[PDB]
RNA sequence: CGAUAGAAGAAGCUGUUGGAAAGCAGCGCGCAAAAGGGUGAUAGCCCCGUAUUUGAAAUUGUUUUCAUACCUAGCGAGAUCCCUGAGUAGCUCGGAAAACGUUAUUUUGAGUGAAUCUGCCCAGACCAUUGGGUAAGCCUAAAUACUAAUUAGUGACCGAUAGCGAAACAGUACCGUGAGGGAAAGGUGAAAAGAACCCAGAGAUGGGAGUGAAAUAGAUUCUGAAACCAUAUGCCUACAACGUGUCAGAGCACAUUAAUGUGUGAUGGCGUGCGUUUUGAAGUAUGAGCCGGCGAGUUAUGAUAGCAAGCGUUAGUUAACCA
RNA sequence: UUGUGGUAGACGAGCGUUGUAUUGGAGUUGAAGUCAAAGCGUGAGCAUUGGUGGAUCCAAUACAAGUGAGAAUGCCGGCA
């Protein structure tokens, strides 16, 4: 009863390899080292995603601050601003969205005033 | 399978299980032992629950 | 049922796996552990065997059989509460063998043993007693003669 | 239960027989059923895949590769299973009976069971010993038969105990059909046939067989 | 009764796409046969064959009967008449077989050596009684292992890396002097129906051309994967410190299992392989060039534990053996 | 409500392939195999389509594995 499993693992290798693509040259071509590349390019992808949204933010604050600054008032006085009275949910980076709607982030600093 | 024909020949079986062992040190020297050492030894006893996991394997 | 929707209920157990596949685990020794003489192919420990020390049997002393060289004979034996579920009456040996309670091409010496009382008289034809059995029966009423 | 007989002219027999209540079963397990089906399978092989082990396969007693100095594996060994010598380390033996033990208590009961069920599956319809007779070897005038009793969708059973002729020399050129004794059937071999004609003397002896 | 030669043996047309129809569909028949094989793609009815009906001059095998060789033959009675298997049984020195590592019993290399069925042997030292049989001569079909093969058939057998080393002209080629060790490899096609004829070229070879349904069937002749070699559509790269990629992303060219699409990335952030064994390796610890197949927890028996079932308080269950 | 770090290791539930067996279907009006493309899946996998391809398969269920390849200074073969 001899059990032949060729086409099996050539469809098994297929599939494996089917994922690797775009590499540097030859790498794209073994199934052993493109197993590798694979597993760490998921790694590496899966630590992006739960570091770029760690990144995200501070990149809106330093966006976000030019602006503040540049009016003459920290990041921490503006959110100190809405600590204590009219709190709002509008996000960090709806607020420097609100750069790019123009006529918008004037509203916002007239309205801070108290 | 075969039952170990040295092992057999030291433990009885009794009625559910409770394998009977014998006891040593009585070889050479009452002296060297108490009155009732030598009147407890006399008797016979069972394999722990530790023991009965090397004696039931054992045959 | 059919062989197209043949189906179990509770067959074909959990199985392990010591030779394939590491994602599904159990590729390794499978429960042997790392670097140990049991975990080597036909790693065990003989039965005597106990790493250095002295096997249990040459601790202690032995048995003496004073029915050495001697085949004790066997004896059939007739506990009162047991046979109370037998409906036989006027008990004989040619009786016996046709209830199977003895096997038919084979005689064996006949033993009468237990004190819990029954409520018939009936014929015991034995060839051994107990005294407190021996009680029990002759109070109940019932016959016994000893066969020797 | 009840069935009426079927003759030869394609169309049941006006009159009835009753059937004993002791005969139709009560308690329903098909589990026993399922392992008897299995036995029937089971002891079915012929014993003809096998392999040679390391000691088996023959060759010299060269050592590829010596104690040291090489960049390769030690290779101590003329053959191995992984050499191109062949050979299975465990393979197949002509010596794996694969043979289960199965109780009679159990089997007879899911088979009177299984009895009880195609005797009351609708697919039986009574036949006897006289139809037979005056019928030759022919299949035609048994494929004319089996077309007015429409039995050619399921393999039909033919039980036998007095062994008509015709019978036996029928079945053969036509696939679905096929004749064994009473003893000989089986619940793998009813349930696979799904289709069967009982002669009328059995079923005193079946009864008191159960 | 056979075998070693052999014979007979039933049942279709149309259309269909297809080179080719037997497949497919309709209308028919068929029988001890619709087992199987071949016949242009898997034919119950094209052919062989099969079930079935039969046949052996000569040779050879098996069984029975008959005439017959050879063999064996009962019952009594008298008699302290004679005999019944000697270097024999045995005892001792070393042994061995016996489950037995020398113990009843049996055998002897060495020494010794009885009685005559009134006797002996044995009844695991031995002794008495008792029981049984009288060694010291021989033969023995029957159930028994086994296939080297023949005949017919089968394979919940392997399909050219497997299966005998050997599908192929294989223990051949080949090696060591030599004992000895010990190779690889099958598939055109349907019929060669083998590439006619022409052109370049000395030819090989190639291109048209033809046979052929098809030359993605051209002898490297079922297909032609992976590793590897090029080739160009489009994009990018010659200030460039990255286990080489991720998250994004300008622009460019497109347009799919139509979907926030694909390819690709000037540039920003981030990021020191896989198994291995160790307390542990990006490791200057080891292995791995890569690719393709192959490649390593089975089985026979028995026990235990778990789950389910059958039976179930003397039931269950048969080992073996037989149909 | 606890939740979903984990080696050894324990435990549970499944998938893929071959063959056997029954119920089915497709197939020179193209099967498998192979390559490719811009799918579905928690994954074992399942597809769909294009063409090579030229005659085999797939679907549902139990039974049994020479059953599931990432290395073994792994075996052979091919290739730099």
């Amino acid at each position: 009863m001899r059990i032949k499993g060729g086409k099996q693992t050539r469809v098994r290798r297929k599939k494996w390899l089917k994922q690797a693509s775009g590499s540097f040259g030859t790498r794209h071509a073994s199934y052993k080292v493109a197993k590798q590349t694979v597993i760490q390019a998921a790694k590496y992808a899966y630590r992006d995603r739960r570091n770029k949204k760690r990144d995200f933010r501070s990149l809106w604050i330093l966006r976000l601050n030019a602006a503040l600054r540049e009016q003459g008032m920290t990041y921490s006085v503006f959110i100190n601003l809405l600590k204590k009275h009219n709190i709002e949910i509008n996000r960090k980076v709806l607020s420097e969205l609100a750069i790019k709607e123009p006529s918008k982030f004037n509203l916002i600093v007239q309205k801070v005033k108290s | 399978m075969k039952v170990k024909s040295a092992a057999k020949k030291r433990f009885k079986l009794t009625k559910s299980g409770q394998i009977k062992r014998k006891h040593a040190y009585t070889s050479h020297l009452a002296p060297h032992k108490t009155t009732k050492q030598k009147r407890h030894l006399r008797k016979q006893g069972t394999v722990s629950a530790s023991d009965f996991k090397r004696i039931g394997n054992l045959i | 049922l059919n062989q197209l929707k043949s189906v179990p209920k509770a067959r074909n157990h959990k199985t392990k796996t010591l030779g394939r596949g590491h994602g599904s685990g159990l590729g390794k020794t499978s429960g042997r552990g790392q670097k140990g003489q049991k975990a080597r192919k036909s790693g065990l420990t003989r039965p005597g065997f106990e790493g250095g020390q002295t096997p249990l049997y040459r601790r202690l002393p032995k048995f003496g059989n004073a029915r050495k060289g001697f085949l004790k004979q066997e004896w059939v034996v007739l506990n009162l509460n047991k046979i109370a579920k037998l409906k036989l009456d006027k008990i004989n040996r040619a009786s016996l063998i046709e209830k199977q309670v003895i096997s038919a091409k084979s005689q064996l010496p006949i033993k009468l043993i237990g004190h819990t009382k029954l409520e018939k008289p009936l014929h015991f034809e034995v060839h051994k007693v107990s005294k407190q059995a021996l009680k029990a029966v002759e109070n109940a009423n019932g016959s016994v003669k000893l066969l020797e | 239960a009840k069935l009426k007989l079927i003759k030869i002219d394609g169309s049941f027999e006006t009159e009835p027989v009753k059937l004993s209540p002791g005969l139709i079963a009560k308690e329903l397990k098909q589990q026993p059923v399922f392992d008897a089906v299995l036995v029937e399978q089971a002891s079915w092989r012929q014993g003809t895949h096998s392999i040679l082990t390391k000691g088996e396969v023959r060759g010299g007693g060269k050592k590829p590769y010596k104690q040291k100095h090489t960049g390769k594996a030690r290779q101590g060994s003329t053959r191995n299973p992984h050499f191109v010598g062949g050979g299975i380390v465990f393979g197949p033996k002509p010596n794996r009976n694969y043979s289960l033990k199965l109780n009679k208590k159990a089997h007879t009961a899911a088979l009177h069971t299984v009895w009880s069920e195609k005797l009351a599956s609708d697919n039986t319809h009574l036949v006897d010993q006289n139809l037979f007779n005056k019928t030759e070897g022919k299949t035609k005038v048994m494929m004319q038969f089996l077309k007015s009793a429409k039995l050619l969708d399921k393999n039909v059973l033919f039980v036998v105990n007095t062994l008509n002729t015709n019978l036996e020399q029928s079945t053969s050129n036509i696939k679905n059909v096929q004749v064994k004794h009473l003893d000989k059937v089986s619940v793998r071999d009813l349930m696979l046939a799904n289709a069967l004609l009982v002669e009328k003397e059995v079923l005193k002896a079946l009864e008191g067989k159960f």
